[PDB]
């Protein structure tokens, strides 16, 4: 997923 | 030139050595220090700069994955899967000795067989375990048992510090039994620091204070959710007290550089590299005599  | 090749050549060659003194005493400004962290390129891996089918479904974040030269690779000890990857990589040490750490994010429900048989054939006897309690990841070690894939984990023992819990873990494959020591420090929230230093620096005394325990030295694993902030936090932590032990100077560029070779976006934030900054002098100031 988004860790940035 | 390529990009990729000014990127290498800046994570090799850049440097900031500081005397302890000026470290405690004159550092460099935080907006000095923001203007050098944001210059060090990140060396993140395009999911098309990795072949490896089927990786996808292993990793926590698809935009954080492990640098190809230095990636962990899983033998064929799981009957069930049959491939050999797992998000980790080896780190260099102090001085650049290989595999004194291994960088990993927190497993996911499907990739804890896959972390106990890297700590297996790693021969791995610490993990250190970073985190803000807060949990949604799995706990992939047991209350008392658990049997994840061949492996069997029995908890010995368990007390709490302050800053973070101790437990002494047996994993089994097959007829043998080996020790490995789990430290979860728990107040270091993603993307941000710990409140004071205090609390890291005995977190550093106790994995310097630990007993090798395998056949032969393994790496250290440390790890958080992506793997790569925290993680690399610590890891760029405990390297730089053994420069300032062994010296009485510290490249912390420099630390944060080679870290960055071995797995893209160590350290994450310009917040984070002002701490560690922080962190240091306070180790500097507690050094004997």
């Amino acid at each position: 997923t988004e860790y940035v | 030139n390529t990009p990729r090749e000014v990127t290498l050549h800046f994570l090799r060659t850049a440097g900031h050595p500081l005397t302890r003194w000026a470290l405690q005493r004159q550092p460099p400004s935080p907006k000095q220090l923001e203007e050098e962290f944001l210059k060090i390129p990140s060396n993140f891996v395009s999911p098309e700069d990795l072949d490896i089918p089927g990786h996808a479904s292993k990793d926590r974040y698809k935009d954080i994955l492990p640098n190809p030269q230095s990636r962990v690779c899983l033998g064929r000890a799981q009957s069930q899967e049959d491939g050999d990857y797992i998000n980790a990589n080896y780190i260099r040490g102090y001085d650049g000795k290989e595999k004194v750490y291994i960088a990993t994010q927190g497993p996911m429900p499907n990739t804890v067989s896959d972390f106990w048989e890297m700590v297996w054939q790693e021969e791995v006897s610490l993990i250190v375990m970073l985190t803000q309690l807060r949990e949604k990841c799995v706990h992939y070690w047991p209350t008392e048992e658990e049997t994840y894939g061949p492996f069997q984990i029995r908890i010995q023992d368990m007390k709490e510090c302050p800053e973070y819990t101790v437990r002494q873990l047996t994993i089994q494959y097959q007829e043998e039994r080996r020790s490995v020591k789990h430290i979860l420090f728990s107040a270091w929230p993603d993307h941000q620091t710990p409140e004071s230093a205090g609390p890291l620096l005995r977190l550093v005394a106790e994995v310097e204070e630990s007993p090798e325990t395998a056949a032969h030295p393994g790496p250290i694993v440390v790890h958080s959710s992506a793997g790569i902030g925290r993680t690399g936090c610590f890891i760029a932590t405990r390297i730089g007290c053994q420069q300032l032990k062994a010296r009485g100077e510290v490249d912390i560029l420099g630390i944060v550089c080679q870290l960055r070779l071995d797995r893209g976006g160590m350290i994450q934030t310009a917040e984070q590299y002002q701490f560690l900054h922080h962190t240091l002098a306070l180790y500097a100031g507690q050094l004997p005599e």
